[PDB]
């Protein structure tokens, strides 16, 4: 029908009028019975994760109007008492949490000394709401209301606050676990013949899981010694238990997006250890593709430190690669060679000087099509889409096309083509020789050429 | 202090619960109403169709044919042994039996979708409760492929 | 015409002393003055002469200290547990109006005030003036209250229940005796999840017991529902309640009160399933007052795992 949806809108829009109403008037505590009443409405179980999402940004608006009256209502000197107390008296949980955080981070801003004690609070007493839906948007709403207010290290210095850094990262942490357990807990719920509209639903909502990530990285006391021993241990812990394709594949992305580079450097071989025991289901490819190319694009930027001398990126990808692909029980040999393809460009990016580095992908890029017992590759074939990519990279990407044909095993992968390929490609690389003018050739180059035009003609 | 924050201990959970699927799935289902005979013996059956991971049940996915007597014959059985108060069945319809009726009778489409109904209501309440679960009658009627009236009562 | 006379009692302690609130029927609240055992009460009686030129012929008068409990609405039952008599004048006339003092020294009061159902206990002072035929009277009620202090022992209640292969929980309150604004910190732990849960709930509930042996009536009310979980947990699941008892306003535990009468409260608690079944288990609970300084719905009790 989606009536439901537009009743409780209307329903919410009536009892958020007198809320504010009363709020003219001064009368507290007549506010907060119309505030449950409004709050009451995302008690529901009948609207779908859209409809629910539209119920909630409504009545969180409302909520604000109700937050703002509360805060500047204790900072000009008028505080109620009794109010963190009051809230919970409300015989229904929902409205009794949302009440109980929105007075909870008045009470921070207001008594700094309380901070520690309240937030840890917050986080523990939404354990109440068990309910995936309902708890996930329970604890977006947490995580929203204390996005200024939690500990941090660039602080004003109030020696009557309480909690530190080690405090907010245990939060946000602790709502990260309960949030991934949730969302992860609506794979079960329901009936067994809507799989595919749940595993839909629980796409939708992956965003409020992956608020928790972005609200770790803007933190500023999380440097990089912090990260590798709290926060990618945290996180890492839950993806790898989790054992849901879905949400690693959604978080292993999510980490490589929301955290900086100087963090990925110093935690490459726990990430691609973790890549190695995900669920079969996931595209693990797609994970350490995204990876390479945020590296890359780390590498060309000037005005910033590079890429250290110590972490040496082609040992390290070329190893855990080929780990991660033993790990797969059945991946396509397109996605191999996809793989191949990054570790070239990689290799270009990071380290242009070293055309050795390149010519060991193409190597081994050869051992791995001679080890496949591969029938004859068509043109049509995935395969064959990639091993020309691959092919094309150094021939497009490099100043000078006499530095691709100096590499001695470029053209052995030649062999594995269907015959229509190695016409197209010994044609693609000669012509390019031709329409960038050509100096004189040495000794090894010499006889790459006349293995191309080998190759075009017969 | 300005807000009592008290709260118990607790153990923290263990993550292969946390992630682990619960151990309370239980789907009845009701399906595909077909006739069974010709002309005067004639009576509709349906599959209940069961899926489960309750260790009481000894089969996580079932398949049987059953009667509306059959429905009829386990309230019955359970009503007698189980101290189980027992939810309704959806009626039996002695006057749709009388001939010469202005719809198909007891062959109704709209009837047998309403009993249909009734009966998938009737057998998710009876096969959840706990005191129900225990009984022999239950796990006959759900997963045996053929009812055998001529049993004794148990557990 | 109207009265001859009229009786007004007036403490002598009337400003200073602090007044206490009555529940009594359908929502009403009295306000009456605040005693406790062993204070004095003392006064006046006041008598206005309303027929000036008239003449008041009596055989005595007098004023009555009484606590006394009153059972299921019946004068006959009304059982005086304490009665003290001040003699205030010998048979004689009123021609004008007069005050008398009085004082009751050091009095008893053994029970706290209360208003059920089935059940008053209420402490008054009664002026009489006896007359030949029709005595006036004239009450003047007081509340009463009893105080205690901080228990020597006090267990937190920690059981472990469950239905047996469906559902085992253990739940814990911090203690046995709450004073009557004092809270409910407990948990709710999960071990064994067979069942689809919708809610949980933890109520408050009052008993009033009266009568003796076999002649017993039972009268029950429930004075909190307060949820505490919504939706369905698995094992290893914690739960925490905080139930402020401030938000109740109930009375303190009375136990067997002059052999007459009790109130008990009980935390009850509720799981729900998403047929509507229903999970229970009750615990008494002691509350104190501070001194200051079926086949639609069917229920299954759990039952301890020993």
């Amino acid at each position: 029908g989606s009536k439901l949806l537009d009743e409780a809108i209307q329903a919410v829009k009536v009892q958020s009028f007198q809320m504010k109403r009363c709020l003219d008037k001064n009368k507290l505590m007549d506010a907060l019975k119309h505030a449950s009443n409004m709050l009451g409405e995302l008690r529901t179980s009948m609207l779908s994760p859209k409809s629910y999402y539209e119920l909630y940004m409504a009545i969180s608006d409302e909520l604000h109007y109700l937050e703002v009256y509360l805060t500047d209502e204790f900072a000009k000197g008028r505080k109620v008492a009794d109010l963190y107390e009051l809230v919970q008296y409300a015989g229904n949980i929902i409205p009794r949490l949302y009440l109980l955080i929105t007075v909870g981070v008045v009470y921070v801003k207001s008594f700094p000394q309380s901070r520690k004690d309240i937030l840890k609070d917050l986080v523990e007493m939404c354990r109440g709401v068990q309910h995936p839906l309902r708890g996930l948007f329970l604890r977006n709403y947490l995580l929203q209301c204390t996005r200024n207010i939690l500990p941090d290290e660039g602080e004003p210095t109030d020696e009557e606050t309480t909690g530190d850094i080690s405090d907010s990262m245990d939060f946000v942490l602790l709502n990260f676990a309960e949030m991934n357990k949730l969302w992860v807990r609506m794979q079960h719920q329901g009936h067994s013949r809507d799989r595919e509209k749940r595993e839909r639903e629980r796409q939708e909502l992956r965003i409020l899981v992956g608020t928790n990530l972005v609200r770790l990285s803007q933190l500023e006391g999380v440097n990089v010694e912090r990260y590798k021993q709290i926060v990618l241990t945290g996180i890492l812990e839950q993806v790898v238990n989790c054992r849901d394709a879905l949400a690693q594949e959604y978080l292993m992305e999510c980490i490589i997006q929301v955290f900086p580079d100087e963090f990925h450097l110093q935690t490459l071989n726990p990430f691609l250890r973790a890549c190695a025991e995900l669920h079969q289901n996931v595209n693990v490819k797609n994970i350490i593709i995204a990876l390479i190319d945020r590296l890359a694009l780390f590498a060309h930027r000037e005005d910033g430190p590079g890429i250290p001398a110590d972490i040496k990126l082609f040992d390290i990808f070329s190893q855990q690669v080929a780990t991660v692909i033993q790990s797969r029980q059945d991946m396509p040999s397109e996605d191999v060679v996809s793989l191949q393809v990054s570790l070239i460009n990689l290799a270009m990016k990071c380290y242009p000087d070293r055309v050795d580095y390149v010519d060991k992908v193409l190597e081994t890029t050869v051992e791995i099509f001679n080890k496949l017992n591969l029938e004859h590759i068509a043109t049509s074939s995935a395969v064959s889409k990639e091993l020309t990519r691959l092919l094309k990279i150094p021939v497009d990407t490099y100043n000078n096309i006499l530095t691709v044909l100096k590499l001695k095993h470029f053209h052995p992968l030649f062999e594995y083509f269907d015959y229509e390929s190695r016409k197209s490609m010994s044609c693609y690389v000669l012509s390019n020789v031709l329409d960038y003018n050509t100096e004189i050739v040495s000794q090894d180059q010499v006889d790459s050429i006349m293995n191309l035009v080998s190759t075009l003609i017969q | 202090t300005v807000a009592d924050t008290r709260r118990l201990i607790t153990k923290p959970q263990n993550l292969n619960d946390a992630y682990g699927p619960p151990s309370n799935f239980l789907e009845i289902d009701v399906s595909n109403p077909q006739t069974v005979g010709v002309g005067r013996g004639r009576f509709t059956t349906y599959e209940i169709r069961v899926k489960t991971n309750l260790p009481i049940f000894k089969l996580k996915e079932s398949t049987v044919r059953r009667r509306y007597s059959d429905f009829e014959w386990l309230r019955s059985e359970l009503e007698r042994e189980s101290k189980v108060v027992v939810p309704p069945l959806p009626g039996k319809a002695f006057l749709r039996q009388l001939p010469f009726r202005g719809d198909d009778g007891i062959f109704d489409d709209n009837f047998i979708e309403e009993r249909k109904q009734g009966l998938e209501q009737f057998i998710n309440k009876v096969a959840g409760h706990p005191l129900a679960q225990n009984e022999r009658c239950l796990h006959m009627f759900l997963q045996d492929e053929i009812i055998d009236k001529s049993y004794t009562p148990s557990k | 015409f109207g009265p001859i006379c009229e009786i007004d009692i007036v403490l002598n302690d009337g400003e200073t002393r602090k007044m206490a609130e009555m529940k009594t029927e359908d929502g009403k609240v009295e306000k009456h003055y605040l005693f406790y055992d062993g204070e004095s009460v003392s006064g006046k009686v006041n008598l206005a002469f309303k027929q000036p030129g008239k003449r008041l012929e009596h055989q005595g008068i007098r004023i009555e200290f009484v606590g006394q409990i009153e059972l299921f609405n019946d004068k006959s039952n009304t059982h005086e547990f304490v009665n003290l008599v001040k003699e205030l004048a010998l048979p004689g006339e009123l021609t004008q109006s007069r005050s008398y003092d009085f004082e009751f020294m050091q009095v008893e009061k053994p029970y706290e005030s209360y208003i059920g159902a089935n059940v008053r206990l209420r402490y008054f002072l009664k002026v009489t003036i006896v007359r030949r035929l029709t005595d006036l009277v004239k009450e003047y009620d007081l509340i009463v209250h009893q105080l205690a202090t901080y228990p020597d022992v006090n267990n937190s209640i920690k059981m472990e229940v469950g239905i047996e292969d469906c559902l085992h929980i253990e739940f814990e309150y911090n203690k046995s005796k709450y004073h009557l604004k004092d809270v409910i910190v407990g948990k709710i732990y999960f071990l064994l999840v067979r069942i689809k849960i919708q809610h949980m709930e933890l109520q408050l509930i009052k008993k009033e017991i009266t009568g003796i042996g076999p002649s017993t009536t039972t009268e029950t009310e429930t004075i909190a529902k307060y949820e505490i979980m919504d939706g369905a947990p698995v094992k290893g699941e914690s739960i925490p309640i905080r139930l402020f008892l401030a938000g109740y306003d109930p009375t303190p535990t009375m136990r067997d009160v002059n052999k007459k009468f009790s109130v008990r409260y009980f935390l009850n608690l509720v799981l729900v399933d998403e047929e509507d079944r229903r999970y229970f288990k009750q615990q008494e609970i002691i509350l104190w007052r501070k001194a200051p300084e079926s086949a639609e719905q069917p229920e299954m009790g759990l039952v301890p795992r020993g």
